[PDB]
């Protein structure tokens, strides 16, 4: 658990300005600082601001903090694309023998691009994998903006929630996201039905792809 | 310029223990009495999750501070004529599973037996994946993703490789031995209820080029020192 | 302005020195920046209860700062004998046994 708070998500569109809260308590950003990592994706933490509001040589001024009380305050000015990132709040706690504490971290989404359906590509099981007596459907999701998309699959018409992976979106070079899910079987499921889809819902929009074992 | 620069990913079995390094540079690791002091701390992720403090090292004089929740089976030390810091962790959980990161800050202030800082974690490793699974390093199954005329739009066509039942991650995929990089996307992995990973790299190319060029996927699984190259073809 | 009481640790850079009145001046560093906050000071015997002896000369001890590190200096009027100057509160205070007359 975090011994600091902060809103789990934020969000804003290009040229915004997005103010994230960091609330503590006196033993920590009361009587301490608040600093602030950004975490980009697949990323290390990087340090943003320190001491409640400097910034680290090579942080641009667009961003800024403020402590007041035992709550501070991340300020991004001119939100950009590439603004998009885990935020986390931290200090130095002195109750006993002294201890980071941490926000929970907050997700920025920058919703400054066109909406684009997905592209959804579907494979079936290959005859090699067949012949190891295993069975994996492999839809790939890609081109979509926003970000959020979820997937469902049917075995001809029923839901079939067993054996399912999918990953979470990521963004792209294209600035479009993409994903996967997987639907496990074993070779006699696959072949006992006419058809099999994955079902990409983005958007109130549903894109189907089908296999079909013949 | 200043850097840390941590050892390589780790893979455990329940109840064992590892050891990480990390390797400072660009500044002096110890202050000597003249130069600014620095702590190595180390925090540590799992996937999908917020930042976890495990303690402080002071490289100084090697005194530290342990979070309350690894007290008792974490240890910090340095070797000072080698620029290193290292964190163990020992009775590994799978809770344990995440990226370890140390970071440097800037040395506290001591009152009496109470330690104070004041500065920011101001440069962070690359950090280290431990995984701790009951699992067994095994290599991948890789099986062509073969397009066909559902995998053709336009005149493009998107063909890959499904990289079955390995473990630990990672694994890397190259087409063409690196030759092929425009339109190729490798997904995240997943994790099975078996314990084993798997993902797809898939490539869209022109459909014409389907009779003319050769596509290859390089499959590396370092963990269990194995390649596996897999040519695509359509049928 | 009102002042709350320091919550972080002191500690002495000095040490503490008798005054030609047989009072004692004792010099303090803090390590919060919760300041401008009022610095806990006290003499007493019995260190479990902490019950009170002497005085405060000084009125309103404050850390002025509202950064770390900031230093200030007070003076307690010790009861004759032994007693102890006590700075701070729970577990962090910080005490020095003092002698008077």
């Amino acid at each position: 658990s975090y011994e600091l708070t902060q809103p789990p998500s934020a969000s804003g569109t290009p040229g915004q300005r997005v103010t994230i809260s960091c609330s503590g308590s006196s033993s920590n950003i009361g009587n301490n600082y608040v600093h602030w990592y950004q975490q980009l994706p697949g990323s290390a933490p990087k340090l943003l601001i320190y001491r409640n509001n400097q910034r680290p040589s090579g942080v641009p001024d667009r961003f800024s903090g403020s402590k007041s009380g035992t709550s501070g305050s991340l300020a991004i000015s001119g939100l950009r694309s590439e603004d998009e990132a885990d935020y986390y709040c931290a200090s130095w706690d002195d109750s006993l023998s002294g201890h980071w504490v941490f926000g929970g971290g907050t997700k920025v989404t920058v919703l400054g691009q066109p909406k684009a359906a997905p592209s959804v590509t579907l494979f079936p099981p290959s005859s090699e994998e067949l012949q190891a007596n295993k069975a994996t459907l492999v839809c790939l999701i890609s081109d979509f903006y926003p970000g959020a998309v979820t997937v469902a699959w049917k075995a001809d018409s029923s839901p079939v929630k067993a054996g399912v992976e999918t990953t979470t979106p990521s963004k792209q070079s294209n600035n479009k996201y993409a994903a996967s899910s997987y639907l496990s079987l074993t070779p006699e499921q696959w072949k006992s039905h006419r058809s099999y889809s994955c079902q990409v819902t983005h958007e109130g929009s549903t894109v189907e792809k089908t296999v079909a074992p013949t | 310029e200043v850097q840390l620069v941590q050892s390589g990913a780790e893979v455990k079995k329940p109840g064992a223990s590892v050891k990480v390094s990390c390797k400072a540079s660009g500044y002096t690791f110890t202050s000597g009495h003249t130069f600014p002091s620095y702590d190595i701390n180390w925090v540590r992720q799992a996937t999908g999750q917020g930042l976890e403090w495990m303690g402080w090292m002071n490289p100084n004089r090697g005194n530290t501070g342990y979070a309350q929740k690894f007290q008792g089976r974490v240890t910090m030390t340095r070797n000072t004529s080698i620029n290193t810091a290292y964190m163990e962790l020992s009775s590994l959980r799978s809770e344990d599973t995440a990226v370890y990161y140390c970071a440097r800050v800037r040395s506290g202030t001591n009152y009496g037996s109470y330690y104070y800082y004041y500065y920011g974690m101001d440069v962070w490793g690359q950090g280290t994946t431990v995984t701790v699974s009951s699992a067994s390093t095994k290599g991948p199954s890789v099986f062509p993703l073969a397009p066909s005329s559902k995998s053709t739009s336009g005149g493009t066509a998107a063909l890959g490789c499904l990289v079955k039942d390995y473990f630990p991650e990672p694994v890397t995929v190259s087409w063409n031995s690196g030759a092929l990089t425009s339109g190729v996307h490798t997904f995240p992995a997943v994790l099975q209820s078996s314990g084993l990973y798997s993902l797809s790299s898939v490539v869209t190319v022109p459909s014409s080029s389907l009779g003319t060029q050769t596509y290859i996927c390089n499959v590396n699984h370092k963990p269990s020192n194995t390649k596996v190259d897999k040519r695509v073809e359509p049928k | 302005v009102s002042y709350s009481l320091c919550t972080a640790a002191f500690t002495f850079t000095k040490i503490p020195a008798e005054t030609l009145h047989g009072t004692v001046t004792v010099e303090v560093q803090y390590a919060g920046t919760d300041g401008p906050c009022k610095v806990p000071a006290q003499m007493a015997v019995d260190m479990q209860t902490l019950t009170p002896v002497g005085r405060l000369i000084t009125a309103n001890p404050v850390i002025t700062e509202s950064t770390e590190n900031s230093k200030m200096m007070l003076e307690l009027d010790p009861p004759f004998g032994d007693s102890y100057i006590v700075i701070g509160v729970g577990e962090k205070k910080i005490t020095h046994h003092w002698h008077r007359s």
